[PDB]
């Protein structure tokens, strides 16, 4: 004889009619009951715990959303923003960001029950800001819009933090703190945030992949998530190398700023970034053909005749170096910088 | 192991062997050793990456929430059109009958 | 492709609402102009 | 008490996540 | 404090309105702003470069 | 889908106000013994447990 009973009451006819009109897209009924009805509560709630703005946002109703957003006593505006960000509705997000509560970008990044969707609880975790949720959901236009208003993902501290803010957070709850750290890293390790947040995303994604790789070993619990985040940080750089068309684009992905770097010992390029990619074990970045052709041209290096030969040819040359080894030794000692040196 | 990872591993090992010889330190076998534009290119590549990422998410399968969004579009369009036809008919009708009682 | 269907529905909605609006108003001004004649 | 409140909150989270999961299912021709 | 910034400026209201009308299929608004507006640049550009 | 410590302790353990606290400061392990008895292996192999 038990039921869930998320409202524990019954609605009126002028409230069930308004909620059905808001849910199913009946724009003139909603307009008439907002203009010519004064004994109605706009914040009347469904059987499950949803008011009319949440039914309008959850069903992609832009006209009802823009019509409800001029009432100046609506509840659950931050939850409607989070639901529209998670579902991917760019026009509803741009309509909700014109409300006079996100006026100066006040509540887009970094208690007040603003993002609650019921009497008790938020839809996502309490640390999840709009920018973190937009980076989780790979929404490039919403991420660009939220970065345009000055919202950033705050980088979490080290695992052995002992500050006045790490200690009370870890003493209050040792589960929510680790979940908050992994949510911030899942936000930071996304291609939508990596491509739009920094000015050099290759170096940022390489260092972030290394940081998540060592954090997978420090925290033995929740390791299969840090490994996944590091793998997608590597996949970002590999996918950025794949869409290269010229030689200067390949040399800007594989090597850094070639005007502000040392050219090297010889006419070969500056190999400082590929050493870092081998150190961080980004294997598909090094096994990619655009890297393989450059490494082959450095590897051969004034033997282009022996490049196209066969393996039967490259056994006789090894035996020739085996016979005449002191000869090449003393001409390397006594006369460098020659045709053979 | 996957098929593409059996080749990626060998190419990574061969490239580590290659970088073991790019350094100018050894230079001899073992018995004998005892004696601006970048910002422009990165902006272009980031724009290519974002367009290709939007193409790749457009190549993803259709789930049933998106078809429900199409259904709600059709239903709200139906409500708007039926109310527009109703209000046009009635608001024309009262003024035409008000000029019809004049004769 | 479903986004292409959605844009078809949205452009159809814009065309139909503007057609109903222009039909109502352009009928209304001439009927009131013949309504001031009596 | 508190346990009934926590279980009500968790059952509501489960039902919303289950509706999300059935919305992430493929489209058939009906 | 960095952003991609593919246009590095801000649009007018008569340009954002025209771009939204061109994107979302608002044919009569596009027709009216092509027939009865002379201070508009048809080649006005979006946030992304379109 | 548990976020706090009290939600994890309400799923893994029962009503902690109406249960015996245990021999020491450890929680009441009566439900996890039942989950091991009924061989609910992913409930016990879950990281929150």
């Amino acid at each position: 004889a038990y039921m869930f009973s998320d409202r524990s009451t019954s609605l009126s006819i002028e409230e069930e009619r308004f909620l059905d009109a808001a849910e199913y897209g009946n724009i003139p009924v909603v307009r008439k009951m907002l203009e010519e009805c004064h004994s109605l509560n706009v914040n009347c709630v469904d059987y499950m715990g949803q008011n009319a703005l949440q039914l309008a946002v959850a069903n992609e109703h832009l006209e009802i959303t823009e019509l409800l957003l001029k009432k100046e006593n609506l509840s659950r505006v931050g939850d409607a923003l989070l639901l529209a960000i998670s579902k991917g509705y760019v026009r509803i997000v741009e309509a909700i960001l014109s409300h006079p509560a996100f006026a100066e970008g006040k509540r887009l990044a970094t208690q007040d029950d603003f993002y609650a969707y019921d009497e008790d609880g938020t839809r996502f975790s309490h640390d999840v800001t709009p920018i973190i949720l937009a980076a989780h959901c790979q929404e490039y236009e919403i991420v660009h819009t939220l970065l345009r208003k000055g919202a950033r993902i705050e980088r979490p501290h080290d695992y052995f933090c002992k500050c006045n803010d790490c200690n009370q957070k870890q003493k209050h709850d040792s589960f929510s703190h680790s979940r908050s750290r992994i949510n911030a890293y899942k936000g930071l390790a996304s291609p939508a945030y990596l491509s739009l947040s920094s000015e050099d995303p290759v170096m940022t994604a390489l260092e972030l992949s290394n940081e998540l790789a060592v954090l997978a070993n420090i925290e033995k619990e929740f390791k299969n998530d840090y490994k996944k985040l590091s793998m997608q940080c590597k996949d970002f750089v590999v996918g950025l190398l794949d869409l290269c068309r010229n030689t200067e684009e390949v040399e800007a992905i594989l090597n850094g700023d070639v005007e502000t770097l040392q050219s090297g010992d010889h006419g070969r390029p500056n190999l400082s970034r590929l050493k870092l990619a081998i150190k961080y074990e980004v294997k598909k970045f090094v096994a990619h053909p655009n890297c393989q052709q450059q490494l082959l041209s450095i590897w051969y290096e004034n033997l282009s005749g022996l490049r196209q030969q066969t393996m039967a040819v490259k056994f006789l040359v090894v035996l020739a170096v085996a016979i005449g080894l002191p000869f090449l030794a003393l001409i390397y000692w006594f006369a460098p910088c020659s045709k053979m040196g | 192991e996957i098929e593409d990872d059996a080749d990626v591993e060998w190419k990574f090992a061969r490239a580590k062997l290659w970088f073991s010889y790019f350094e100018e330190g050894r230079t001899l076998p073992v018995p004998f050793n005892l004696v601006r534009q970048y910002q422009k290119i990165m902006k272009r590549l980031i724009k290519r990456y974002t367009t290709q990422a939007q193409i790749d998410k457009e190549s993803d399968e259709v789930n049933e929430g998106e078809l429900k969004e199409i259904k709600q579009d059709i239903s709200s369009l139906r409500y708007e059109l039926l109310e527009e036809k109703s209000q046009n008919t009635e608001d024309l009708a009262e003024l035409i009958r008000e000029l019809g009682e004049k004769l």
